[PDB]
RNA sequence: CGUUUUCAUUAAUCAAGAACGAAAGUUAGGGGAUCGAAGAUGAUCAGAUACCGUCGUAGUCUUAACCAUAAACUAUGCCGACUAGGGAUCGGGUGGUGUUUUUUUAAUGACCCACUCGGCACCUUACGAGAAAUCAAAGUCUUUGGGUUCUGGGGGGAGUAU
């Protein structure tokens, strides 16, 4: 306070800001690749998906939608890419 | 006395002038 | 004998201070009126007004005086002191002293050429006092001072020359439209101009060189 | 401020802050000055030989001294933690 | 410019850790308090010690920096900091004030409590309100004893303590006193465990 | 901006708000309604001659209890008829 | 009612902050040495401070009064508040949590260390 | 909504200088606040400014030095004529030795004095001293 | 001037609340202005309960008590309940005691 | 609120104009328990066309249509930006080798901790404002300019006459 670096703010401090309100403004969702154990391959489904995003083969379910992140619905094996 | 007391004694007064200007038109 | 107390009036009175703009540089709360009755004795004060004010008693009133008092020589120095006493004597005698407790300096300037020995007031300065906006422009040479009778006699008695002055709010009351043009005088030592940019090392107190002179026995 | 011959003229060029470089009034009495003792090796610090701040009435009245403090005590070399620029 | 050996030895980290003063103050938490680390779960958070000592070499500093020893003001009204101040009166020159601040004691000169010294410090910003506001006047620099929760408010060198205390308050009042007779003292050398007990300044009885 | 308008293509709000408003003022609406010709028992001249019909001795209300020498007076132009004071101690002896 | 003014309790106060030798429990040679080593113009004024003594006698002898320290109280108390017991780490170890330790890891040394688990 | 964009800018470094900050990040960051600033930079009123770029309007993060009391935008870009110079610097400016009344001009954005030495005039922006 | 931040009472984010009756002289007050204390008593005084409990079978039974909660118009409770009048300073406290 | 969806300046404020607008009131049915302008009564009182007691019409309620006013109050236009410290709370979201609910681990819900937007507010200060009361807006104003709408100009007469 009254003299800080507006320009390099530590990350600690900008983990828990809101996404509008960072130095550069950037989204918190993400990606994430699952494959259902039935299956063999592996679709890309969004962290906030939405919809009832079901495979690609096997028409079941991957994730149910709710207020904010998508629920992966408990038989899944998913990563982050 | 009392400003909506002189406001409705306002609006009998204003009665009876629309009353005495109807009996000459 | 004076024999004072408040180490400053020690410093003061060994002579170990000699001038108030080490005082005014080191922003020292001054206490006693000797203080400045050594260092600047060519003081010259003013009486402005003396109003009789009232109070309401059980029975009957309570009538004290009440006198608006203005020292400060020619010379960039002005005290503005106010003082209710049961007698018009002694309220002059306390407003003279409270007057002398608070002397301020003056920082005069040019109006824009860099002529000899500066006539008036380096920027334009306002002061507000309860209602009283009283606004201090710089002017010309040979404006004279434009103003109301009463400030006109503070600007005089700051060594102001050439100002030319504004007012707004209910100026007849002359306590606060003399503190608000005091306001607006001793605001111009606050107005940062740009050939106050360069920096000055921060000299030490007179309190700390004069340390033994002080802190009496 | 000077005049067209050179001369210095406007008695008490004032001091300012070193928080702020702000003008230190006369009628400002929450204005301080700081005077830190020069250390010399092993203590016993130097007697009459200090680094001096000067204080507003403002940065104190405010809260700030003692950030400013920590600021301008690390780059004089005082401290060598305690202030952190990316705060 | 700390020349070799101002820094934070283990012994006064094993006394400053034993006698708890690093657990500061809970959620509350003013936003003048950098000097914080990494709050302990169940509410307390740690302060940074090694901060702690460097502002308090800092402060000796500035206590062994004024020409005189007798205008320094220590004040406490706690009665957790009393016997503090007063030993701390008695070691150095550092006139003492247990208690009643009596205010009119700096400003507004002839009454017989009138002090008018160079630097007043504090053992608790909040319970000697009345001392820090009054100093505000006159132009003194205050250092003060602060939790992480206390008001730093007309304080400039502040000390990161825990004055929830009866073990912190009389230990940082006694690293004080043996760190600014350290500075310009008859004290000797970097280990130099300095024979005046830790102790003597603490809350006694009840 | 706090109550008027500011951008420079805004001429003609602020000439016609300060027209209205310009209503509220005294003397301005006693200037442009021609309150001097119609009302005002001259005709907005400064002396006007006329002619003594009684003498009046008008009792002043409140304080300064006196009675204050008057006569009522008939103007030539308008044929007005106008209360007027006869000032000095004495002067009702010499208006008949 | 008995109420004593501030005349009687000030200079009673004053008499014995220094005389409080000399200054026993009986009224009737309190009563003698306010008229040897004070001048109270009158005799009922006398009775009166020498009475107001000889109470305050009453309630030093029982714990101090506060207000009141003659020779005695502050020799007393400059002699108490010298005290021995005085503390340690002799009793094992410094007992601190994880995050004390990853203080003292963060700046310092090799202190004792015993780490806790504490939670809400 | 925003109506203009330094008033804005202005505004945001004028608190941050009466707070004693030395910092301001603008929110609104134009080609005219990066003219203004460069000519307070010019004249020491503030320190060095630093544009940063996201892919939108952008931000600017100023450094203050303490020398600005005010800066200040006249709000409607009135056309100044070279002869009306003088009366907005003798209306708006504390004294004729210092500070600068900005206008944009066809030949620049600039303050008065150069204004007067190139012999342009054009519309005021504001003014800074 | 104004006289208290909170004007009457605690209508901050309504418009209109739904008014009840005083209890003592049914002046129709709003709900969230009123006063509003609930008594809890005994259906018996500390006198009583001695030569009650000895009149019972079924040993003491319950001591079975009363509830009803009161709303004060601002007349009727300073004419008696709670009213002292509070200083300027002293009005700004909200402590029951 | 969430969102790495879309369009790409579509927006802000607004004379004239339009929708909605407590209570009372009006028109025509229905309903009419309660309270209850008017009215009738019993006391009080010097009188009592009042307060207090009893009875009770229109009204209160509803359907269709008027009326368009309230101390319609936060007596504080709306949009935007910045400036201060705190802890509560409501709605959404993110995190936790945290609690609870056992079936045996789970799973959800409730809760706890930290953060975050968006609300109704509050508390302490005052940098600042103010004639003051007081005000995180009533601040960022004689160092006066972010955009815009409405209103005022001594008290009456008078919101009267036309």
């Amino acid at each position: 306070v009254l003299v800080q670096d507006l320009l390099h703010p530590t990350a600690a401090s900008e983990a828990r800001k809101h996404k509008l309100k960072t130095l550069v403004q950037g989204p918190r969702s993400y990606f994430l690749d699952v494959k259902c154990p039935g299956c063999l391959n592996i679709t890309t489904v969004f962290s906030h998906a939405q919809t009832a995003v079901t495979c690609e083969s096997c028409s079941t379910i991957l994730c149910t939608p709710t207020g904010g992140k998508a629920k992966l619905s408990e038989g899944t094996s998913f990563r982050r890419k | 006395m009392r400003a909506k007391w002189r406001k409705k004694r306002t609006r009998r007064l204003k009665r009876k002038r629309r009353k005495v200007r109807a009996r000459s038109k | 004998g004076w024999v004072p107390v408040t180490k400053l009036g020690r410093l003061v009175k060994a002579g170990k201070i000699t001038t108030i703009e080490e005082i005014f540089l080191h922003s020292l709360p001054v206490k006693e009126f000797q203080i400045i009755d050594t260092l600047l004795p060519g003081l010259q004060d003013e009486v402005m007004n003396i109003k009789p004010v009232q109070k309401q008693t059980r029975a009957g009133q309570r009538t004290r005086f009440k006198a608006v008092v203005v020292v400060g020589d020619s010379n960039g120095h002005v005290g503005l002191g106010i003082k209710t006493a049961k007698e018009v004597a002694g309220a002059i005698r306390a407003g003279i002293i409270i007057a002398k407790l608070s002397v301020i300096p003056i920082r005069r300037g040019y109006w824009g050429t860099n002529l000899g020995q500066p006539h008036s007031l380096a920027t334009k300065t306002t002061g507000k006092c309860g209602s009283v906006t009283v606004r201090l422009i710089p002017a010309p040479r040979g404006s004279g001072i434009v103003a109301s009778p009463a400030v006109k006699k503070l600007l005089q008695l700051a060594g102001v020359e050439d100002v030319y002055t504004q007012s707004n709010g209910k100026t007849r009351t002359l306590e606060n439209t003399l503190k608000a043009a005091f306001v607006a005088i001793g605001n111009t030592y606050g107005f940062l101009t740009p050939n106050l940019w360069a920096e000055q090392p921060l000299p030490v107190s007179p309190l700390d060189i004069y340390s033994d002179e002080a802190s009496a026995q | 401020m000077e005049n067209d011959k050179g001369q210095l003229v406007e008695l008490y060029v004032p001091r300012k802050c070193s928080a702020t470089n702000r003008i230190i009034k006369a009628d400002d009495h929450a204005s301080v000055q700081i005077n830190v003792a020069k250390v010399d090796e092993e203590g016993r610090a130097i007697p009459g030989e200090y680094v001096t701040y000067a204080l507003s009435g403002y940065v104190r009245s405010r809260g700030e001294s003692d950030d400013s403090l920590n600021r301008l005590a690390q780059n004089d070399g005082l401290l060598k933690n305690v202030w952190s620029y990316s705060r | 410019s700390l020349p070799a050996t101002f820094d934070l030895t283990p012994e006064d980290a094993q006394l400053l850790l034993a006698a708890n003063t690093h657990l500061g103050a809970r959620n509350v938490q003013v936003h003048q308090e950098p000097y914080v680390f990494n709050a302990r779960p169940d509410g307390v958070h740690v302060i940074n010690v090694g901060k702690t000592w460097e502002k308090l070499v800092l402060a000796a500093r500035i206590i062994a920096a004024i020409p005189n020893p007798e205008d320094v003001v220590a004040i406490s009204s706690r009665t957790f900091g009393q016997r503090a101040v007063l030993k701390f009166a008695a070691h150095t020159g550092a006139t003492p004030i247990a208690g009643r601040f009596t205010p009119g004691s700096f400003t507004n000169y002839i009454t017989r409590s009138f002090k008018e010294p160079r630097l007043v410090i504090v053992t608790d910003p909040r319970s000697d309100a009345q001392a820090i506001k009054e100093a505000s006047y006159v132009n003194i620099p205050v250092i003060a004893l602060t939790d992480l929760d206390s008001p730093s408010e007309f304080v400039d060198v502040a000390i990161p303590c825990n004055n929830r205390g009866k073990h912190s308050i009389g230990l940082i009042w006694y690293l004080l006193a043996r760190e600014v007779l350290r500075l310009r003292g008859a004290l000797v050398d970097r280990t130099q465990p300095w024979s005046i007990m830790p102790d003597l300044y603490f809350y006694r009885d009840p | 901006g706090k109550g008027k308008p500011r951008g420079l293509n805004s001429a003609r709000k602020l000439r016609v708000h300060r027209r209205n408003n310009r209503w509220a003022e005294n003397n301005y609406k006693k200037r442009l309604l021609g309150t001097a010709f119609k009302s005002s028992p001259f005709g907005g001249s400064s002396h006007a001659k006329g002619i003594v019909l009684e003498k009046l001795g008008i009792e002043s209300k409140q304080p300064n209890s006196a009675i204050r020498k008057c006569v009522r007076v008939q103007l030539i132009k308008n044929g007005k008829k106008v209360t007027a004071f006869v000032p000095n101690d004495g002067c009702l002896n010499f208006v008949d | 009612g008995r109420v004593r003014t501030k005349t009687v309790k000030r200079a009673s106060k004053a008499l014995i902050e220094r005389y409080y030798p000399k200054l026993t429990l009986d009224f009737q040679t309190n009563k003698r040495l306010c008229d040897e080593i004070a001048t109270i113009q009158s005799k009922r004024l006398r009775n009166k401070i020498a009475g107001y003594t000889t109470h305050l006698m009453k309630r030093i002898q029982k714990g101090p009064v506060r207000g009141i320290s003659f020779k005695l109280q502050e020799e007393e108390r400059e002699r108490k508040d010298q005290y021995v017991p005085e503390v340690s780490r002799s009793n094992g170890v410094l007992n601190v949590d994880n995050q004390t330790s990853d203080l003292v890891k963060s700046l310092g040394l090799k202190l004792p260390l015993s780490v806790i688990n504490v939670s809400a | 909504t925003r109506s203009s964009v330094l008033a804005d800018a202005l505004n945001a470094i004028n608190n941050a200088e009466k707070t004693g900050k030395r910092q301001v990040l603008i929110r609104p960051s134009s080609k005219v606040i990066i003219k203004f600033l460069q000519v307070m930079q010019k004249h020491g009123y503030i320190g060095e400014f630093e544009y940063i770029d996201d892919h939108r309007s952008g931000k600017i993060v100023v450094q203050l030095n303490g020398r600005l009391n005010k800066c200040g935008v006249i709000s409607p870009r009135f056309n100044v004529k070279i002869g009306d110079i003088e009366k907005w610097t003798a209306n708006l400016l504390p004294a004729r030795q210092f500070g600068y009344v900005i206008l944009t001009t066809s030949a620049g954005i600039m303050d008065h004095e150069e204004a007067r030495r190139k012999h342009v005039s054009g519309k005021i922006l504001g003014f800074v001293y | 001037p104004k006289k208290r931040a909170s004007n009457g009472r605690n209508k901050k984010g309504r418009g209109h609340v739904k008014p009840v009756r005083c209890v003592n002289c049914s002046k129709s007050i709003p709900k969230d202005k009123a006063i509003k204390r609930m008594a809890i008593r005994n259906i018996v005084e500390a006198a009583a309960v001695r030569d009650l409990s000895e009149a019972s079978v079924y040993p003491e039974y319950a001591l079975p008590k009363t509830y009803n909660k009161l709303h004060y118009c601002v007349s009727c409770a300073i004419h008696a309940r709670i009213v002292r009048v509070r200083s300027r300073e002293d009005r700004k406290n909200r402590a029951p005691p």
